[PDB]
RNA sequence: UUUUAUAUAUAUAUAAUAAGGAAAAGUAUUUAUAAGAA
RNA sequence: UAAUGGUUUAAAGGAUCCGUAGAAUGAAUUAUAUAUAAUUUAGAGUUAAUAAAAUAUAAUUAAAGAAUUAUAAUAAAUUAUAAGACUAAUAUAUGUGAAAAUAUUAAUUAAAUAUUAACUGACAUUGAGGGAUUAAAACUAGAGUCUAGUAGUAUGAAUACAAUUAUUUAUAAUAUAUAUAUAAAUAAUAAAUGAAAAUGAAAGUAUUCCACCUGAAGAGUACGUUAGCAAUAAUGAAACUCAAAACAAUAGACGGUUACAG
RNA sequence: AUAUGAAUUAAUGCGAAGUUGAA
């Protein structure tokens, strides 16, 4: 009861709990960014069969 | 922003059905694309049999062509395809559903997602490529 | 009820006491002159004159 | 220090003991590691151990920022005789009205006295004050001549 | 408000990508992909268009645009990278929500659903600037002169009542 | 059944067969004692049979 | 629990092992005091 | 000489929320003299990610549908026109919304959930006065019957804790089975509370803030003021009269009160 | 304005045995 309740971190133990934190956040970021890249590719993969000229507009109705 | 439209167009010549839904095909692919849009599917549903005598202005209809044409395109431009769908004479009806892509953004056409097919990816089945 | 409405007014309601002789002024007996005398019935259940 | 947590922990106790739970928990902090410490000593709880909110600790472990928000106080209740140990437990001070005694009106509870409508001592109850940040028993507080807050009262 | 214009006038820029994309990385990803074949011109630069067209802004909802708008605005006002919590950046990011929700009552005035919601999120800023005030004073009145208010704005009680309205014109 | 295998009957909202399926003669969607679908279930293919109706199909 | 032993890739799975036993006789003042009935 | 009071039902929870003052209350550790300063994350928040239909909630626009009414025609019936209001199954208001409310379709905008991660570091609770919305009715102006209105009626909130059982409900697992665990919803309880009826995770144990009540009738009346063209609304007494009055429950006879028998 | 009186006038309280409606 005299005694404190808690030891206080020192400095050097901020300095590495801000090194881990900050490496789970930028985790989720690189995760993130590997999904939206992936999604980009298949996106991109797959732009041929869209149809953003009208001469191919034609060609696609005439097709289909 | 990913919108399905089906519509339902009228057969007045009995020979060749199909016409009026090349051309309004043709023309709301135009519109979709000269106003920074993408047309990605036009899937020609066949010829079927109205629910009902529905009428539209004077003529009454039995039969019609239904197809559905699903395309990428911006909030204004939908809302004068469909101004120009109502007023326009071939289109008994039309209906314009949005489609979510939220957590994908390549999404396949409604019929084909209802076969199995959530992406058109499925669809033409594979690309090959990796990393 | 709460502290604050207590401070702020309110409590126990007064044990207001009033005087059943009020035209007395508070004055034990007070003279008077008669204007006239009357005979009257009591409520009932008391019958009277 | 909040009286806020402490009267909850008080009620917390009332509950547990009139449902006759063995082991119990309370947050970990000053004010109600004190207060379960004086309540110890004076025989009212079987024991006090270290914990998280899961339950008590297994072995030792150091109280840090990283683990204190999930720290609790394990208290064990004591059961005699088909009766509760602590039967009851009442906080004096409220947190709107505050009681800081001088301690001559300590002595005049401790006699029998009513002060500030404080209900006085009574043989085999307990009344807590805190003095400088020190909870102790009003009548070590008075043997000390310490001016102080009387908190509560546990029969 | 500066700020409230550059933030603004970033949504409308003549190509700016959604969904957290810009045109410099997917360049770089689309032409990496074309590199790795190595190892006609017409259809491919088409549909890198349609791609485009895909990602863009002007076809993304309104949602997409506000939530780029917040994203500026927690990089403008961030202590460090990564920061999103300090008052500041809660003051910035609950401005331009206000803004938004400010020009979605002012389309339409019947909405009072999201009238009271708007009342709310301006109280809202209202409150933590108030604690800004308190713990940081330089801040405080960085932040309020840069989102465009002055410390009376902030200090005094307020609500949408409809005479607020009267006054600034507000539809 | 095959909304039973874990689809979305929005999904079904271009297919009337399948829409037909959970029917009454009349056109009655039938109740969900009837279909035994989930709730979420049974409140999907009633928004997408009544979808189908408003689009004409 | 702890310590070691074998095996496997500083660590993991298994087997064995446990230091906490002390006795002794005699050594009041208690406080202030709140009742209801028809 | 009873507030060591109460507000579902005896007088009394304000329609619902938002929030200012509060001379109202309010996290943790250390240090210094009852606070101040520095640190901390459990409360309260900010930004993302995921899952989910965040579908229902608002506004707006654009559609659909049964029939109704009226007109025209043909010989109640079949067609054709225009008009408006309403939303037949799903269906449970399940849900969503602060309440009032809200389930025909699509879209635009806005908002509402949880968990995880990160961040701020008590920024919080309640809320006088005040402010928003407030059914139906009442009428006032501008427009050609519509819009814009005046007006504001007709079991409080939060926090800590609190034994079971049985069902469901939603997830998390482990291999339909673990009659699986973790939660919320429902029903009967225990203890506890209560005048009881009854409540029974709240009408329980505690803390904090606000509103309200002080016998019946006079009386929500009169007068004055406040707004309103007015209507009305809000605030709101006093004298006189009485020993009453009221609530829950008990036994009764009473009812065209119900049935049922003999 | 603070009072004191007032023709004219509003409301309500009581009681006597009753009178009338069926709320
Ligand atoms: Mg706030
Ligand atoms: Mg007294
Ligand atoms: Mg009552």
């Amino acid at each position: 009861m005299s005694q404190p309740l808690l030891r206080n971190r020192s400095p050097e133990e901020s300095e590495l709990l801000k090194l881990k934190r900050n490496y789970n956040r930028s985790l989720l970021n690189f995760q993130a960014h590997k999904k939206k890249l992936n999604e980009l590719l298949n996106l991109y993969h797959v732009a041929n069969e869209f149809i953003v000229t009208e001469s191919q507009l034609l060609k696609k109705i005439d097709k289909v | 922003m990913l919108y399905e439209l089906i519509g339902l167009v009228r057969i007045t010549n009995s020979n060749a059905p199909k016409l009026e839904a090349k051309e309004l095909s043709s023309t709301i692919g135009k519109l979709i694309i000269q106003n920074r849009g993408v047309v990605r599917d036009i899937v020609p549903m066949g010829i079927r049999y109205l629910p009902k005598i529905m009428k539209k202005d004077q003529e009454k209809h039995f039969r019609a062509y239904h197809f559905l044409m699903l395309f990428d395109s911006s909030a204004a431009v939908q809302s004068e395809i469909l101004r120009t769908l109502k007023k326009d004479p071939r289109v008994i009806r039309s209906s314009i559903v949005k489609v979510d892509l939220d957590k994908q953004l390549d999404r396949a056409s409604s019929l084909h997602r209802s076969l199995g097919k959530k992406s058109i990816l499925e669809l033409v089945n594979e690309d090959y490529q990796s990393i | 009820a709460t502290l604050n409405q207590i401070k702020r007014g309110s409590g126990p309601p007064r044990r207001k006491k009033i005087s059943t002789a009020p035209q007395l002024d508070q004055c034990p007996q007070r003279k008077g002159v008669v204007l006239r005398v009357m005979v009257l019935k009591p409520k009932k259940p008391n019958s009277a004159q | 220090m909040s009286l806020v947590k402490l009267a909850n922990t008080c009620a917390h106790l009332q509950n547990c003991s009139k449902v006759r739970v063995a082991l119990t928990s309370i947050p970990y902090t000053k004010l109600q590691l004190q207060f379960a410490y004086n309540l110890y000593q004076q025989g009212f709880l079987s024991s006090l151990q270290k914990g998280s909110t899961m339950g008590p600790d297994k072995d030792f472990v150091e109280v840090t920022p990283d683990n204190i928000s999930t720290r609790r106080l394990w208290v064990g209740l004591k059961y005699r005789d088909n009766k509760p140990v602590l039967s009851s437990c009442k906080l004096i001070s409220k947190p709107n009205s505050r009681i800081h005694l001088p301690m001559e009106d300590m002595k005049k509870l401790c006699s029998g006295v009513t002060i500030r409508n404080i209900k006085p001592l009574q043989p085999g109850e307990l009344i807590l004050v805190r003095a400088h940040n020190n909870i102790m028993d009003i009548n070590e507080a008075i043997s000390k001549k310490l001016d102080g807050e009387v908190l509560c009262r546990v029969k | 408000t500066p700020f409230i214009t550059r933030i603004m006038a970033e949504l409308k820029e003549p190509l700016v990508l959604s969904k957290g994309y810009n045109i410099e990385e997917v360049d770089k990803f689309l032409a990496a992909i074309e590199s790795a074949k190595r190892e006609d011109i017409e259809k491919l630069e088409d549909r890198r268009e349609a791609i485009l067209r895909i990602l863009s802004m002007r076809n993304s909802e309104n949602k997409n645009a506000i939530k780029m708008a917040v994203e500026l605005a927690r990089k403008e006002f961030e202590r460090f990278p990564g920061d999103t919590g300090s008052s500041e950046v809660q003051a910035a990011c609950m401005t331009v929500r206000i803004q938004n929700m400010a020009n979605h009552i002012k389309e339409h005035r019947k909405d009072f659903a999201n009238t009271r919601n708007l009342r709310i999120l301006v109280q809202q800023r209202q409150a933590i600037l108030r604690y800004l005030k308190r713990d940081n004073p330089e801040k405080y009145y960085w932040t309020i002169q840069k989102l465009g208010l002055n410390d009376a704005a902030i200090t005094d009680e307020f609500n949408m009542d409809r005479r607020y309205m009267q006054d600034y014109e507000f539809f | 059944d095959i909304m039973k295998s874990g689809a979305n009957p929005l999904e079904f909202y271009a297919r009337p067969r399948i829409l037909s399926r959970y029917v009454t003669s009349t056109g009655r969607i039938q109740h969900r004692d009837i279909t035994g679908l989930s709730a979420k279930n049974q409140r999907r293919l009633s928004k997408a049979i009544r979808r189908c109706q408003a689009i004409g199909l």
